[PDB]
């Protein structure tokens, strides 16, 4: 019961509160493990860093024949320092960005994405209540819906939500039907508020003779709660990412179990 | 209020103000304002039969418009005419936002999943039995290192994640639904008593609410609050959420950012400008309201 | 304007050198107490 | 000794988790300090809490912040009426 449907018939007081809210795609965690324990460093280093503990070794194999020696520990104690360091750095780093994202937004966050996509069903309510907007966010949103060529203005409304749950565009739905769709398939997400009212409800007639009782029973269910039972009726319904490190821990027991069985055969 | 003397039509402000002002611009009225005789927003004044208050005024037809919360209510619009809703309220949940220090002697050993910790201690406790059975040299050499290595990125590890904790500070602790409110008896699930909320979830049906009208109606001299101010207060100082009303906790959780909403409305009602019952500028007002809405002014209001 | 207009490994690197550095060094030095 | 090994061992672990938190709140007060960002745009002016925006009371800065339209503009004559025990 919109503005200039409210001028030919008489729509009666509102029957549920509708909305224009967002329904995303909940963000599928973040890359997992395991093996992220060398995650932290470019790759080649680790392979160049375990060539320079067999250098290392050749150093001090080479000293087999002391002060001298004790420089070279001396530069590998430095070494060891600040590789383990620049470890710790990079995994905080890792870390506190991949928690520092907040993955919900609000609405002008929204619509300050970049990987995101907005839109709505093409053409129709959402595109009206988006059009003629004044509010400089959701003028800029329909700018970004007339400008992000492509697809932004998807069609159909199962289709709308086959373009969250399949990619990163998002819906911007009537909120009854984000409600729907929502509790009917739990992967989606009920990004922001509400971004504007209007109320659906019995609509009788021009002036006709029916618009006071009629709003008045509706109104008599509204407070007696027998609309909200009837709306919950018919409507709704780190750690093993470091895990590796245990395997490596495991493969290196059973290499030395094999030096064991070296050890024992030259005794 | 300001400093200089004025009166009527300057003598208010705020939202209803801003309301009656484009109200009567687009309707093309004289906004001869006047505050209400009792003071209350007033009711159906049940025993002496009549209402009471600005029922008792827009009943009488000496205004011609009220236009304040007002709340259209199924036995109020049974003797006016009210439009459709300026805003939509409700009854929602407003608690205190996560505090502060939830330390314990566990935010040593805080931010590891702790099933890692301990199948930690027990590769400490696997490692040194691999040392033990090495009593049958270059074993020692290599569970040395091996052994290190393995408390390096543990440790490294860790105060890296702890550094993700002293700076990411999500706390989003406490309970959050109505069922959450309602389940948890930690929690002091509360209200104002004999008003609007302590009706709403006295008179209702739903499961959910059956449980708090339960938890409310067990402590009623404890838990029960007196007034509106009385619940600010005590869900300022004790565990005592708050079940008020949606306009009130919004605009006190944009005033004390200690307090803070909780889970969405629990039930819904309509507020806006009604009046006598039969007065032909009521459709009008209501054209004119949908179109305000429509235009933004109601939201930016 | 706003409308029509506004529109949408090597970084270690150096310390391995000084291992390195400090490794020819100790060659040089060994080297020397031989002699 | 295995009684002055197991002191010995948490000992280890007492200055191994004091080490590593420390490095830990170290790294974050220094994250946050570089976080910050000191200058700032517009409206990220306009939701400054320490910042006190202000202008030459009653001109024509108050003019072109007057009758704007543009909602950060907007807000930020609200706040110049809302703040009002120290502004303008």
């Amino acid at each position: 019961i919109t503005a200039e449907r409210e001028k030919v018939i008489d729509f009666s007081k509102p029957f549920m509160t509708l909305g224009i809210s967002i329904l995303y795609r909940v963000h599928m965690g973040r890359k997992p493990g395991y093996f992220s324990f060398l995650d932290p460093f470019s790759p080649a280093v680790w392979l160049f860093m375990l060539l320079a503990y067999l250098a290392v070794s050749v150093v001090l194999f080479l000293a087999a024949r002391a002060l001298s020696t004790r420089i070279v520990s001396g530069v590998w104690w430095a070494f060891t320092l600040i590789i383990i360091s620049s470890y710790t750095a990079n995994l905080a780093a890792f870390l506190t960005v991949q928690r520092m994202e907040v993955p919900v937004e609000s609405a002008d966050d929204l619509a300050d994405q970049t990987n995101i996509e907005y839109g709505t069903i093409h053409a129709g309510s959402t595109m009206t209540f988006f059009q003629n907007s004044r509010y400089q966010t959701y003028q800029r949103m329909w700018n970004y819906m007339q400008s992000k060529q492509p697809s932004v203005f998807v069609k159909s409304t199962e289709e709308g939500i086959a373009r969250v749950l399949n990619s990163r565009y998002a819906f911007l739905l009537e909120s009854t039907m984000n409600e729907y769709h929502r509790r009917l398939n739990c992967n989606l997400t009920q990004i922001g508020g509400l971004l504007d009212t209007k109320g659906y409800g019995i609509g009788m007639p021009l002036g006709s003779p029916f618009r006071d009782e009629i709003t008045l029973a509706i109104l008599q269910l509204q407070e007696n709660n027998r609309l909200e039972i009837l709306k919950r009726k018919w409507w709704e319904g780190g750690m093993e990412n470091i895990g590796g490190i245990f395997v490596v821990l495991i493969a290196g027991l059973i290499i030395a179990v094999f030096v064991a069985v070296m050890e024992f055969i030259y005794k | 209020k300001s400093d200089k003397p004025l009166y009527g039509n300057d003598r208010f402000e705020g939202y209803c103000i801003d309301l009656l002002r484009e109200l009567s611009t687009i309707l093309g009225f004289t906004y001869e304002i006047r505050l209400v005789e009792d003071g209350k927003y007033g009711a159906q004044d049940d025993v002496n039969g009549q209402w009471n208050g600005m029922v008792r005024e827009l009943i009488d037809h000496k205004a011609d418009l009220a236009v304040a919360p007002l709340a259209i209510t199924y036995v109020r619009e049974k003797v006016i005419d009210f439009s459709k809703p300026f805003m939509t309220l409700g009854i929602s949940i407003l608690y205190r936002k996560p505090n502060g220090t939830n330390p314990g002697v566990f935010s040593f050993l805080n931010p590891l999943s702790p099933d890692i910790w301990m199948y930690v201690l027990l590769a400490y406790l696997g490692v040194s039995v691999v040392l033990f059975v090495i009593a049958r040299a270059l074993s020692t050499r290599i569970v040395g290192g091996i052994w290190w290595f393995f408390t390096l990125i543990i440790i490294s590890s860790y105060t890296a994640n702890l550094a993700a904790f002293l700076t990411v500070e999500r706390m989003e602790s406490p309970i959050d639904s109505a069922d959450d409110l309602a389940k948890q008896t930690k929690i002091e699930y509360g209200a104002v008593e004999d008003g609007a909320t302590m009706t709403f979830f006295k008179k209702s049906k739903i499961s959910t609410y059956d449980k708090m009208w339960a938890f409310m109606s067990s402590r009623r001299q404890s838990v029960l609050v007196k007034s509106n101010e009385e619940g600010i207060q005590r869900v300022l100082t004790s565990d005592y959420a708050f079940l008020m009303e949606s306009t009130t906790i919004e605009f006190v959780t944009q005033r004390n950012c200690n307090l803070t909403q909780i889970g969405g409305l629990i039930d819904s009602k309509g507020y806006g400008v009604g009046t006598p019952m039969g007065s032909p500028y009521r459709d009008k007002i209501t054209i004119a309201i949908l179109q305000l809405q429509e235009e933004g002014k109601l939201h930016m209001m | 304007k706003e409308k029509w207009w506004r529109g949408n490994v090597q970084n270690i690197g150096g310390i391995f050198i000084v291992l390195a550095a400090g490794l020819v060094l100790s060659v040089f030095v060994a080297v020397g107490e031989f002699l």
